[PDB]
RNA sequence: ACGAGACUCUGGCAUGCUAACUAGUUACGCGACCGGUCGGCGUAACUUCUUAGAGGGACAAGUGGCGUUCAGCCACCCGAGAUUGAGCAAUAACAGGUCUGUGAUGCCCUUAGAUGUCCGGGGCUGCACGCGCGCUACACUGACUGGCUCAGCGUGUGCCUACCCUACGCCGGCAGGCGCGGGUAACCCGUUGAACCCCAUUCGUGAUGGGGAUCGGGGAUUGCAAUUAUUCCCCAUGAACGAGGAAUUCCCAGUAAGUGCGGGUCAUAAGCUUGCGUUGAUUAAGUCCCUGCCCUUUGUACACACCGCCCGU
């Protein structure tokens, strides 16, 4: 169970049935040159930093 | 001096979190002598995160109906169990105050996700705002339920409570809320 | 439902009671009910008469949070 | 005086049985017209310290308290502080202990019946006394 | 002298009656160190030992309070206590310690110049409350 | 003066109120004159609607 | 919603293409000459026309506006 | 062009301005400390401290990131204020309720045998139960001896209208008798001393003090007429409720929520409603699910418009 570093860094939209979550794009610290793509829950600020049990998860992409 | 309450000193917090002393501060310079304020955070968005927590706790160990108007019984029973941690961990309460932030704050929950489908759930990420509000909340649940219709009186329950999450210790109620969650969303992929 | 407490006077208030209070370090009319298995109305009358004594160290008292620390 | 050692579980009323756990001005609450602010106010006067306990319930202050109990004028009490003034079907002023001779009184039920009274046939029934007044509303009795 | 400008929460007011005295705060022939709630008292010592309890040199300052509601009371006779120092420090004295302290002040909170331009609402009929409803029946 | 009356006249529909609200504006002038210098003064075709109390004393 | 309507729009339309020379460079004094010389029943709705006067001259200095 | 917007009262800065003797803090003693402190207040008295006037002020005006670079959206400094809340609200329509609101009204019983009408002595004042707005709670963030003390809209002596608020002496726990007076009114209660809270009292997990929810007597004020002590209280009565299934109201800032006072009805009357204060959040600044609203495209044999039309035995 590695964790790692994720930074926000592009807001893409709000997803979920009823507005559940946020497709964020996020940044790794550690490596600077990766962005993926997050269903993150809650209000997320552009730029807030969160430690994470996941470094390659993707969800439902349109 | 900016201590709290003017006897637990502010000059020794330390968050441990890289980057999220933004998102939880007790040295902020928006903390003061005293938890109350009035509200004024609530309003607008991302300047809850400007709020005291000391504030946020005493708002939050008042709920249901019975307490709401009554913010002057908060602050004198969080004055108390603020000078009972300070003696049953001898140390100063805002450290086990932000073990507790730190290690309650849940990361993963699951929640229905998808346009046409209703069959499961799906992970999710909790951001540092909605961690903190939730884990808050489930603080207070556990310390209402510790001390309802207990003999057990109220900066106790609460202390315990707390003192039993801030260590990282399972046996917590909010502990183990935080790895019901945890479960659930490794259950729920 | 059914109210049956200790309300006999006898080797539980003053033995076990004042040999077991001061040498814990927290001290409080739900503790000491707690971790001696004494009642929490006879708790604070106890500790209301020893304080007459004068065995404590007081910070602070309200209905519910009388806050006590060792003195002596 | 104060003597740790008094504690009993029976007052004696009628050679019955009650029960002795609670604490002074409510350890008196066992008498059926004696209690709420009644027992406390003869604690209040009778000269006492009131911080004893169960077990400190001593003798004299049992027997003082039914010698008090038994008329009110100890302390020129009236007779309406009491639950029963001026008897009903008697020219009495006191409330009588026991069962089987206050509990007399209370059947209510016949007489009133006899000249059609409403009182003597709502309590007949075991209707409301308050006045509830009853035409749908209400979960109590069947379900 | 009456260098009073205001200072307000809610529907309750104070005025900082300010001279050249003793140093001593007084609320309505009370000091403020007792004041009624018994809570409150740290947050009015907030502002002067914030700025500096040896800023008051022979300054004698009486507060006139009138509203409903203690707490409401508070977070305006302190607001009153900042802006009689407020005018007492601008009307001779200097400027960059009144600047300083300003911008400690400011930085600690807003709530001791600029009163809180908030008030209760009307409530609206139809409901129990100004936004609650009642229950709707099926 | 507040008056809310119940808008339908018999009772049905949504519970709406009007609202009817009568602002009366009340001043007072006091000059120290004999009341028939006032009253010289008061024959100037008075606004309707506008009230006058005399007081002397 | 901070949407300007057409009557706001419009009417700064057309006080930007009658006295286009008689503005000025601050809000202030355009609220002050669009006071002079229109009939304005209230104050906010001057303060508004003005205000667009203002938006509208800020874009003069790059290109035409289209109205 | 109507509607929206705009409008108006405003909530919110008038330290600037007309200005109080029904408003109010500070130039000398009134009962106390070698200089400080009173709502019986000190001679002297200025609009700052409450009302109510005119003008001003806030505009996405300023900066930064997005945007078909536009309309606009999101962050930031100043600023009292960067979405204060409501009444007005379209074209056109309903077979939704009201003929029991009306001295606005349509053949039938009503043609004087007049569903109250002069007088007036019962009636929507019934008991077995189904989630109709709501009520006090299940407790120790607390009911509870009482200490200290902070309210805002208002309502108030009067046409077949006694009865309205209501400053003291005597008595009377409980309501109330006579008087000197205070009130058409910011002059009188009033400084709504109030009321929620400010936690020094038995309280400890219960049938006692959470839970007057279930008994019979008595003083009595407006009420000829309190019979279901209807409504003004004193004693005793602790049933049920251990925060409660499925379906499921309502809530974004001085809001929800807790809290008391006021107006309506009114013999003096509120578990309801309408206003007011007081205390006062994590609730998310999103999506359309399963809720409605029918906007665009589409089909139609419907147009009385799907509660349509229609086929056959």
């Amino acid at each position: 169970q590695p964790i790692k570093l994720a930074r926000v860094t592009k807001v893409l939209g709000r997803t979920g049935s009823q507005g559940q979550c946020t497709q964020v794009r996020v940044e790794f610290m550690d490596d600077t040159s990766r962005s993926i793509i997050r269903n993150v829950k809650g209000p997320v600020r552009e730029g807030d930093v969160l430690t994470l049990l996941e470094s390659e998860r993707e969800a439902r992409r349109l | 001096d900016i201590k709290l309450f003017g006897k637990w000193s502010t000059d020794d917090v330390q968050i441990n979190d890289i980057s999220l002393q933004d998102y939880i501060a007790v040295k902020e310079k928006y903390a003061k002598y005293l938890p109350h304020s009035a509200g004024r955070y609530a309003a607008k968005r991302f300047r809850k995160a400007q709020c005291p927590i000391v504030e946020r706790l005493t708002n939050s160990m008042m709920m249901h109906g019975r307490n709401n108007g009554k913010k002057l019984m908060t602050v004198r029973i969080v004055k108390h169990a603020f000078e009972i941690i300070h003696l049953l961990t001898g140390e100063n309460p805002l450290q086990v105050l932000v073990n507790a932030i730190i290690n309650s704050g849940p990361r993963e929950d699951s929640t229905r996700i998808g346009r046409a489908g209703t069959v499961r759930r799906q992970a999710v990420d909790v951001s540092p705002l909605r961690r903190v509000n939730q884990a808050i909340w489930l603080l207070c649940t556990g310390a209402r339920e510790a001390a309802f219709r207990n003999i057990k009186t109220i900066a106790e329950c609460l202390a315990d409570e707390l003192i039993n999450a801030a260590k990282g210790s399972s046996n917590s109620y909010a502990i183990k809320k935080k790895d019901e969650l945890e479960r659930v969303a490794k259950s729920n992929r | 439902d059914k109210l049956n407490n200790l309300v006999l006077f006898d080797k539980a208030t003053y033995d076990k009671l004042c040999k077991e209070v001061p040498n814990y370090k927290l001290i409080t009319p739900a503790v000491v009910s707690e971790r001696l298995k004494i009642r929490g109305s006879l708790a604070r009358a106890a500790l209301q008469e020893l304080l007459s004594k004068g065995l404590i160290k007081l910070v602070s008292k309200h209905r519910a949070q009388v806050i006590y620390t060792r003195n002596t | 005086l104060v003597i740790p050692e008094k504690f009993q579980h029976i007052l004696r009323v009628l050679n019955t049985n009650i029960d002795g756990r609670r604490k002074i001005a409510f350890a008196i609450t066992a008498i059926k017209g004696v209690g709420r602010r009644y027992a406390h106010v003869v604690l209040r006067k009778a000269d006492i310290d009131l911080t004893k306990r169960a077990g400190e319930l001593t003798e004299d202050e049992v027997e003082r308290v039914i010698t008090i109990m038994q008329n009110p004028r100890q302390y020129k009490i009236p007779d309406w502080f009491l639950n029963r003034q001026k008897d009903v079907k008697d020219g009495k002023y006191s409330q009588v202990l026991a069962n089987g001779l206050d509990n007399k009184l209370r059947e209510d039920l016949e007489r009133l019946k006899k000249i059609r009274a409403h009182r003597g046939l709502r309590h007949f029934w075991g209707l409301r006394v308050r006045g509830q007044h009853t035409k749908t509303t209400g979960r109590r009795g069947r379900t | 002298q009456s260098v009073q400008v205001f200072g307000r929460k809610k529907t309750a007011t104070a005025v900082a009656h300010c001279k050249r005295g003793n140093g001593l705060i007084k609320v309505n022939g009370r000091p403020l160190e007792m004041i009624e709630p018994r809570t409150l008292q740290y947050k009015l010592l907030e502002p002067v030992l914030l700025l500096g309890k040896e800023r008051f040199a022979g300054v004698d300052i009486r507060v006139r309070v009138k509203g409903g509601g203690h707490v409401a009371q508070i977070y305006a006779i302190r607001q009153s206590i900042s802006k009689a120092l407020v005018a007492y420090y601008q009307k001779y004295v200097d400027e960059a310690s009144k600047k300083e302290i300003k911008d400690i002040l400011i930085q600690y909170d807003r709530t001791l110049l600029v009163a809180d331009p908030r008030r209760c609402e009307s409530k609206k009929f139809g409901g129990p409350g100004a936004r609650a409803r009642y229950q709707k029946s099926y | 003066l507040r008056i809310t009356t119940r808008k339908t006249p018999c009772g049905e529909g949504s519970k709406t109120w009007d609202r009817f609200q009568m602002r009366i504006h009340k001043r007072l002038i006091d000059l120290h004159s004999p009341s028939e210098i006032v009253k010289q003064i008061t024959s100037i075709s008075i606004e309707p609607g506008v009230e006058v109390e005399v007081t002397i004393a | 919603g901070r949407v300007r309507t057409k009557t706001v729009k419009k009417a700064a339309r057309v006080i930007i293409e009658k006295y286009y020379t008689r503005l000025g460079n601050d809000f202030h004094t355009n609220k002050r000459v669009c006071e002079e010389i229109a009939i304005i029943p209230s104050k906010k709705l001057r303060n508004k026309i003005a205000g667009y006067v203002t938006h509208l001259m800020k874009r003069i200095q790059r290109g035409p506006v289209r109205g």
